[PDB]
């Protein structure tokens, strides 16, 4: 375990005092969100890999400081602000539906250099 | 003597004129180092009576030092406008006083002459510190090289 | 072929609908900006030069472009009433300064040796 | 690794608290000020006295031009036009037309001053040595005119600054 | 190094971007024409006008890219292509210390839906280009004139307009102020044609027509 | 007292008689802008603006366009001022 994180190192970004459950349950509600979109997408194929993986790291070690290292993701509020913005970024794509192939092809010779 | 008085008065109107004259600047560009890097205690100007002072209705000579933009140029315009008489204006840098770089790019004025009336030339890209302020030294003595109260007892 | 994408018009209507307000307002513009600015060019001045400026954006016949001088209309106004502009830049459409180009074939022939 | 900078936990103490109130209180920190400023009062300044004495400079120092000639006095310069295929400003115009004998040498070399940059790439350019940035920097003029150098301007200060840009080039030649 | 004139080269920084670029193709195929990862271990992204946002926003909050900073935004401007204008933004992500570019084409009529929702940085990275280019990008707080004369016409950074543009300055005495006229040169701006008839590279040896 | 139909028959083609462009001569009850007046649709646009100035009204741009001669013109101020003499 440890004493309360005095100050995160990054102003702005606050302390939390419940790393372990508050990651789970942002956890568990990206899991959530992972129902709505096909499991065939490469999006879910590969989110419910590393969803499942850390999901276990948090549940498994509870402490703030192995965690720390086993996430590599700095202090716990900058890992959980991390997965916040993964749940954003999961409901924007939930409608976005960028699954089926290209739009459109590019033009003929609208790419390749030199000119 | 009637010209003897008119002469004495006009040295005394005008021997301070060149160690009293403050300078003025606009500080656009790499010249605008140079500008007050003289007023570093190497190259001394405070000594010399000048000193650096914005106030634009009370000062003498402005140092123009940059690129001259089209888009600032109405500044410039209503600056020396309400520049008070006399007045002088140095082009520091060779954009300032003929473009240099810039001179065929689409947003800077060929030269700053084409703009003020412009006085003395202190060329360099920058202007060396002391080349300035050999600069600053020939308008001063342009400022002897007058017969202000001469001429208007001629007439 | 013809499929483009819109910024803000469909049909000509529309398209002559925006540069309708944009006409109003302009109209309304000038007795303001004349009075503000201090200048010598009278109010109808103004209010014809806003015209002509239209009628220089007349032959164009596609929603598509229209629209572009909509926002590149739209992009002035604003930088005259927020005395973001100056004199030299609002007299510059009184075209005041440089001499009459000559028109006649003659005039052209004798001035230099150019279209 | 990296060092904190602002968080310094300011003891509490009895102590601590009044050096902080006492700082506070009747000024210390100012007077630190005060005393900084005294002692540089008392120090002898660095103003240099111009023009009787004028700051160092180097051997490698780029100012106002000149065109260079041989020990005989022939114009290093043959138009090899490589100065303004290099010069950054254009600020360069050179043409050359036939020379009385036989030869085909240069007419105009104008450096606008007004456009040189001093860049010295001009110097590196050229394969003969001919133009070269002098020493000098004090050549300001009232008039935009003057500044336009022209090929009789360029040769007259050649050999004007030519003794010590002969031993610049001299105590430089090893470096280039 | 054994050869100091020529740059070394890395191979495990070459095929981890690689791989992340399939990565990033699989999760959302829908926009990436096409990604190509570069000997100077710069990957790059190819994506489609209406792609800007998905993309751009997937870098930002994905837990395997993190791609936050902004680096630049700017336009290429090709006219031998219909989209003449090559928007391109550059990405920085601190966590996994690499760069993303990611490339679209516009016409001059054609939209973007503005960033500024993914990176407010963007916010005056928009202006100019619409400014030194032209092209207009839907959706944007302001499209003002940053770093052009005001009233100024034209676009300069396309390959159209030219290095002294069209208008210059001057103060004339009869109207008391600084008025335009169309440009005069005291010199002509020389041409240089420098490009050799000789091949240079054989390897970017343009496909033959 | 109210604001007439006689007094807004008479306003509305007074400042249209104002305005440079139409001669008295050609205006008429029905004066219609485009095929019996004749002008521009930006002329359309002025117009409507100096009947703004004359009653110190507001109209929108989405019924100017069918505003195509006087009789609209006092006809359709007088629908919205709820004003029928
Ligand atoms: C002093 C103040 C600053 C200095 C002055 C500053 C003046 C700025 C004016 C605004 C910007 C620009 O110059 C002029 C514009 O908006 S141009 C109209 C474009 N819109 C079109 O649709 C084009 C095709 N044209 C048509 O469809 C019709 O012909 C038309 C609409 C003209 C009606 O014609 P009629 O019928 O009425
Ligand atoms: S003359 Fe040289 S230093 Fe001065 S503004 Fe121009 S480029 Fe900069
Ligand atoms: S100065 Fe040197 S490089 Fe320039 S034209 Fe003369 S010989 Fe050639
Ligand atoms: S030093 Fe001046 S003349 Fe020589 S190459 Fe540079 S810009 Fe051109």
């Amino acid at each position: 375990a440890g004493l309360l994180k005095k100050t995160t190192g990054l102003v702005g970004l606050a302390v939390c005092e419940t790393p372990h459950e508050r990651l789970k349950i942002l956890y568990t509600k990206i899991l959530d969100v992972l129902g709505q979109i096909p499991k065939n997408a490469a999006y879910r194929k590969y989110t419910e890999q590393i969803t499942n993986e850390k999901l276990g790291m948090v549940k498994a070690e509870p402490d703030v400081k192995k965690l720390e290292e086993q996430l590599q993701g700095g202090q716990i509020e900058e890992v959980i602000l991390q997965a916040e913005n993964e749940l954003s970024l999961a409901r924007k794509m939930l409608r976005w539906k960028p699954w089926e192939p290209l739009v459109e092809e590019p033009p003929a010779n609208q790419w390749k250099w030199p000119i | 003597r009637g010209e003897y008085v008119v002469a004495k008065l006009d040295d005394l109107v005008n021997w301070a004129r060149r160690s009293s004259l403050w300078p003025m600047t606009f500080g656009l560009a790499c010249c605008a180092v140079e500008m007050m890097h003289m007023a570093a205690p190497r190259y001394d100007m405070d000594r010399f009576g000048v000193v650096f002072r914005a106030s634009p209705r009370q000062s003498d000579v402005m140092i123009v030092a940059g690129t001259l933009t089209n888009k600032m140029a109405p500044a410039l315009r209503k600056v020396y406008d309400q520049m008070p008489e006399p007045r002088y204006v140095v082009s520091m840098g060779s954009c300032a006083n003929g473009g240099g770089y810039y001179h065929y790019s689409y947003s800077v004025v060929r030269g700053c002459d084409r703009i003020v009336p412009v006085d003395i030339y202190v060329p360099g890209c920058p202007p060396t510190a002391e080349a300035l302020l050999y600069g600053i030294l020939q308008l001063q003595r342009k400022i002897k090289r007058e017969k202000r109260l001469r001429i208007w007892y001629r007439r | 072929g013809t499929s483009v994408k819109p910024i803000f018009s469909r049909d000509m209507n529309e398209a002559k609908r925006r540069v309708r307000e944009l006409y109003r307002a302009w109209y309304r513009e000038v007795p303001n900006t004349v009075h503000l600015f201090q200048l010598d060019i009278s109010v109808k001045q103004g209010r014809d030069k806003v015209r002509e400026m239209f009628m220089k954006n007349a032959h164009v016949t596609d929603p598509r472009v229209v629209d572009l001088l909509v926002i590149k209309g739209k992009m002035e106004l604003e930088e005259t009433i927020n005395v973001w502009k100056q004199r030299t830049h609002i007299m510059r459409f009184f075209h005041e300064t440089e001499a009459p180009r000559p028109t006649d074939f003659l005039s052209k022939f004798y001035v230099g040796h150019d279209p | 690794t990296y060092k904190f900078v602002n968080m310094r936990e300011p003891s509490m103490d009895m102590k601590s608290v009044t050096d902080r109130a006492a700082q506070t209180l009747l000024w210390t920190e100012l007077v630190r000020g005060l005393g900084m400023t005294l002692s540089y009062l008392f120090r002898e300044p660095a103003t240099i006295n111009y023009p009787f004495e004028k700051g160092p400079l180097s051997p490698r120092f780029r100012g106002e031009h000149a065109l260079r000639r041989y020990p005989s006095g022939e114009e290093r310069c043959i138009a090899c036009k490589l100065c303004e295929a290099v010069c950054p400003a254009q600020a360069i115009t050179i043409e050359a037309e036939p020379r009385a004998d036989g030869s085909r040498r240069t007419t105009r070399y104008d450096i606008d001053m007004t456009k040189c940059i001093y860049c010295g790439f001009c110097q590196e350019a050229c394969p003969v040595d001919a133009i070269v940035e002098g020493p000098n920097f004090e050549f300001s003029t009232e008039t935009h005119e003057e500044l336009l150098y022209n090929k009789e301007k360029l040769l007259n200060n050649g050999d004007k600054w030519e003794a010590e840009i002969a031993a610049n080039i001299q105590a430089d030649y090893l470096y280039r | 190094d054994t050869r100091p004139t020529i740059r070394p080269r890395n191979d495990v920084v070459h095929k981890q971007l690689s791989a992340f670029g399939q990565y990033v193709a699989e999760i959302l195929p829908k926009y990436v024409q096409q990604v190509q990862v570069s000997c100077f271990n710069e990957l790059e992204i190819f994506i489609h006008p209406d792609g800007v946002i998905p993309v751009l926003t997937f870098l930002r909050d994905h837990t395997n890219a993190q791609f936050k900073s902004l680096a630049d935004l700017t336009a290429v401007d090709v006219p031998t292509r219909q989209n003449r204008f090559e928007i391109v933004y550059n990405l920085l992500s601190l966590r996994f210390n690499s760069q993303i570019r990611v490339k679209t084409y516009t016409d001059e009529l054609t939209p973007i839906e503005s960033s500024v929702t993914v990176y407010k940085a963007a916010n005056w990275y928009e202006r100019e280009i619409w400014d030194m280019f032209g092209v207009f990008f839907a959706n944007h707080p302001d499209l003002r004139r940053i770093l052009t004369g005001y009233g100024f016409e034209g676009h300069p950074f396309r390959k159209d307009f030219p290095l002294s543009g069209y208008v210059e300055l001057r103060y004339d005495d009869e109207v008391k102020r600084v008025v335009a006229e169309p440009v005069e040169l005291a010199q002509e701006f020389r041409k240089f044609d420098l490009n050799s008839p000789w091949e240079a590279f054989p390897a970017y040896r343009q496909p033959p027509e | 007292p109210p604001l007439t139909l006689e007094a807004i028959k008479d306003r509305v083609l007074y400042v249209l008689k104002l305005y440079d462009k139409i001669d008295p001569e050609k205006l008429s009850v029905n004066s219609h802008f485009m095929k019996d007046l004749g002008l521009d649709s930006l002329d359309q646009v002025e117009i409507i603006m100096a009947m703004e100035d004359e009653f110190g009204f507001e109209i929108p741009d989405i019924d100017a366009e069918k505003l195509m001669c006087p009789q609209e013109i006092v006809d359709y101020i007088a629908d919205k001022k709820d004003v029928y003499e």
